[PDB]
């Protein structure tokens, strides 16, 4: 959730006065230019197993509207006794 | 005393033939104090620049009368010439910037005091002296409320003509199929009655191959009706008028376009505030070509579908919107300030005036004044 | 600017200068203060209602449960009535089915006082069920917009657009860095894009709006700036997370200059303090950037009501099959 | 149409009494309406003295 | 704070200091940076009838 | 907690006053200090502080 804040980047750390800074930076730039970084991203960080979108409104489940069935069951249980008494009288 | 024309605070009306204000009484049954202030006509002087007297009254006049009674001194009220509040600007002559309006008149000595809704800001606080604010207020925006109309087309809106035609074909198809499966007008009547729920006909499809079709048709009709009702309800709910500005930070105000027009009164505190801002250059540039010469004129223009928004003091806009029933103040107050009495530096009235203002605020005299001249909310 | 810096006529260059493998052997770049790359901009969509939305309000448990309950109620009513055409088991089911669906189809009333109470209770249940279904369907009609985004220069829509619906017709401005990068990386895409060359960036937006184009490939920063100030917010970029050949805007400095370390430290300090976000808030953010998808519920079409028609056709076919048997 | 319009009209919001403040009949004449308005302040202060 | 200012032990008093007719004969106040007074606080009402 | 309370508008306030800075009875600093405060009302820093 939210928008990215404190934009930064990942880099290779080295000690000062190390004879690898320029070559490492040039190699990183070349990899960016020639699409090696894109291939690496598509190989390791690339997955859409379960996407997301605007969730639909909730649907009424059995427990959400389990009152009408109980009311009708009570009505039928009362009606059986009513018919029994009517036949008996 | 130099005063300006502000409806909530300074009412200006023509005098009678004999040269006296018409007698008037308030609701409680008390006279309304009035004074004779000599000033030009409502419009610009121009050729007929005769200064015909026009006695004025209002909340500011009552405050001035109270101040005069508290400390023994006589007054002589008059209106300003240019009809502006005051600002610093250059002239076509050598570059010697000078004030105009009430501020210029006070500085030039033509007036000894200012009694009017004058805001307190740093620009004009370096030349004159202000007393304690006798009314705290801010800056607000006034717009015209839109009538809540319904933009609904004919009843056919929820369903496109193709769907209507398909339903019409389908009803006939089901009727004919049921008639054929029976072995007729009876099938068509039954289908129409089921679809429209009219209870016409006595069709009895005893065939076991037609009861299922009839049940399916009834379910389809119920589903269609429910879908139509739900779509109509959803469309009606989501049909609302466009939102208002709702504050000065509205993106619409940030980006000025010919579609939306907003301005204020030329040579006022609002103009200085907008010009001094560094992040509001676009708004100031847009408003520079639409500012009006008076508050009443701007109110009338906004009322008659000519101005979209008017930025002005809250104390005046609230009163205006409480007696029109068609104007509304939108947004939150910004640039909070107060109204004070302006005077020249080194005058023997500043301390006494400030003490009198504080005493009036504490005792409750100010309140009364607000109730008498303000707080008329009827909308 | 690069020539001026190299020619010693200036010490630093401030502006929208890109960093790349070349152009660095003659000038030293500082830490970038803004990201950029090769992104794709496409027009926004709205979306409609699902064909099966007419079954969304109730779960399947509900429909089957109500079916079984109706069968049980019909059987109980028949048994109670058992204690010319007085009543039948096959007619009670028809009457109950008609009652459930707004009670439109003609039915035959029972001839028993006891059965009348059961019929009334079933009618009450049916009215409650219909009201609940209508309310849920009305609630479901509130549909928001959906952003049909793409992975970006890595999906079949760009690699093989000729094996699906009419091609996306993605295009870019030729004779530029982006075209060279596309040619060097993906020859097939560059060859295919030759039929959608756009002269300028101003006309690209008009072409996309009209419908002549479906995707514009260009620099990320320029595309974001243009999208921010759209007259209707109908254009949206692909996103910062999916950008090809990412780079940044930097400050050109003289080679082996002692100010490079201080400049980079100052830029990093500005990033840490939070001044960059404030600057982008007023200089880069457009009219509409932090906006959701408008609901703007639309009407119903044949595609929207496809499920109901399919169910009706299936029921008709089943009826015909039963008649044949 | 009637059902749809009624459903649309069923949406309601909150409202404020919008009392003038120490100048309306609620505070001046509490007995006209339900006398027990139950409004008070903190004693031994500037507000009570005022 | 008012006593400290009067007693010459301080030059200014910064805080939530209210301006009034009294207390002004011994010290001089500046332009107020915040407004206040007497106000009424009440709960909210549903109002859905 | 819960945002169940509310207060009347600033316009409907009785015995309005303000918060100030106490200074010596006779001192030129005030003449400048006031201006400084007014400056804060022009640049808009008061709104941000609030
Ligand atoms: O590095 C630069 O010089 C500028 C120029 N860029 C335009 C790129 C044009 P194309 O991608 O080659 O078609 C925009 C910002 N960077
Ligand atoms: O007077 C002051 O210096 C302070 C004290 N105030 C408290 C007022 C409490 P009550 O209303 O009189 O009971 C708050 C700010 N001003
Ligand atoms: C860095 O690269 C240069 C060629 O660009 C090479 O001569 C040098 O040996 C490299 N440095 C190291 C430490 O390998």
């Amino acid at each position: 959730t939210g928008e990215l804040f404190f934009r930064s980047g990942f880099g290779i750390g080295m000690r000062k006065d190390s004879p690898w800074k320029q070559n490492v930076s040039l190699s990183i730039l070349k990899s960016h230019e020639n699409g090696f970084m894109e291939d690496l991203d598509k190989t390791w960080v690339r997955y859409q197993e379960c996407d997301s979108r605007s969730n639909a409104p909730a649907t009424l489940t059995f427990e959400n509207m389990a009152g009408v069935f109980m009311l009708v069951a009570g009505g039928i249980v009362a009606g059986i006794f009513l018919i029994f008494i009517e036949i008996a009288y | 005393i130099v005063t300006i024309h502000q409806e909530p605070f300074v009412y200006v009306k023509p005098t009678l033939s004999d040269g006296t204000c018409k007698e008037e009484f308030t609701v409680n049954g008390d006279p309304v104090k009035k004074v004779i202030c000599t000033g030009p006509n409502d419009t610009s002087p121009g050729s007929p620049r005769h200064t015909v007297p026009q006695c004025c009254y209002g909340f500011c006049i009552d405050l001035l009368i109270k101040l005069a009674r508290t400390m023994n001194f006589t007054y002589e009220v008059h209106l300003v010439a240019d009809g502006k509040f005051g600002t610093q600007e250059r002239v076509n002559n050598s570059n010697k910037k000078e004030w105009n309006g009430m501020m210029g008149e006070l500085l030039s000595g033509q007036a000894d005091m200012i009694v009017a809704p004058l805001t307190i800001n740093n620009e004009r606080a370096q030349y004159i002296e202000f007393s304690k604010p006798f009314k705290y207020q801010g800056l607000t925006i006034l717009v015209k409320k839109e009538i809540p109309r319904s933009t609904l087309d004919s009843f056919m809106q929820p369903f496109q003509s193709t769907l209507w035609l398909l339903v019409g074909l389908s009803v006939h198809v089901v009727a004919v199929m049921l008639y054929l499966l029976d072995r007729l007008s009876s099938a068509m009547w039954f289908s129409w009655g089921v679809l429209l729920n009219s209870g016409i006909g006595e069709g009895a499809p005893r065939s076991f191959s037609a009861r299922i079709l009839g049940m399916v048709w009834a379910g389809f009709a119920m589903i269609i009706v429910a879908s139509y009702t739900a779509n109509l309800a959803a469309f009606l709910v989501l049909d609302r008028p466009e939102e208002r500005i709702t504050g000065i930070n509205d993106p619409r105000l940030r980006n000025p376009s010919d579609k939306f027009i907003y301005a204020t009164v030329k040579q006022s505190s609002v103009d200085i505030y907008f010009r001094r801002q560094v992040e509001l250059s676009t708004m100031y540039r847009h408003m520079e070509k639409h500012n009006y010469e008076s508050a009443a004129e701007a109110i009338q223009a906004v009322r008659d579908n000519k101005l979209h928004a008017f930025i002005w003091d809250s104390a005046v806009l609230e009163f205006e919107a409480s007696q029109k029933c068609d104007l509304v103040t939108t947004g939150e107050l910004f640039f909070r300030s107060g109204f004070g009495i302006g005077m020249r530096k080194d005058s023997p009235w500043k301390q006494n005036v400030s003490l009198s203002i504080l005493k009036s605020h504490e005792n409750g005299f100010m309140e009364d004044l607000d109730k008498t001249w303000v707080r008329y909310q009827e909308c | 600017m690069i020539g001026e810096v190299v020619m010693k006529r200036a010490y630093m260059a401030v502006g929208s200068l890109t960093i790349n493998e070349e152009r660095s052997e003659v000038v030293d770049f500082s830490v970038p203060f803004i990201e950029t790359g090769i992104s794709v901009m496409v027009s926004r969509s709205n979306g409609t209602v699902s064909p099966s939305a007419f079954l969304e309000p109730f779960s399947a448990d509900v429909w089957v449960m109500m079916f079984v309950m109706l069968l049980i109620v019909s059987a109980v009513a028949v048994f109670v009535f058992e204690y010319g055409p007085s009543f039948t088991i096959g007619k009670a089911i028809w009457l109950l089915w008609g009652l459930v669906f707004n009670n439109s189809v003609p039915v035959q009333n029972p001839k028993g006082t006891t059965s009348k109470i059961m019929v009334s209770v079933w009618a009450f249940f049916a009215v409650i069920f219909l009201a609940s279904y209508t309310a849920n369907l009305a609630a479901f009609m509130i549909q928001e917009e959906y952003v049909d985004q793409v992975s970006g220069l890595s999906d079949k829509k760009f690699q093989r657009p000729n094996d699906f619906s009419p091609p996306f017709r993605f295009g870019t401005v030729p004779n530029g860095s982006t075209e060279r990068n596309i040619r060097n990386n993906y020859a097939e895409m560059h060859a295919y894009m030759g039929k959608f060359n756009q002269r300028g960036v101003d006309d690209a937006l008009l072409s996309l709006k009209t419908g002549k184009l479906d995707a514009f490939i260009y620099d990320a920063a320029v595309l974001n700036y243009m999208a921010g100030r759209d007259e209707g917010c109908k254009l949206v970029t692909i996103g910062s997370g999916k950008v090809f050949a990412s780079t940044g805007y930097g400050i050109a400095i003289q080679k082996d200059s002692g100010w490079k370390r201080q400049v980079d430290l100052a830029i990093l300090q500005l990033f840490g303090d939070g001044e960059m976000e404030e600057l982008e808030a007023l200089w880069l953010t457009g009219i509409c950037h932090n906006e959701k998808n408008e609901v703007m519920s639309s009407q119903l079409d044949i595609d929207n009501m496809a499920g109901v028609f399919y169910m009706l056709g299936a029921a008709m076919a089943l009826s015909l099959i039963t008649f044949i048997c």
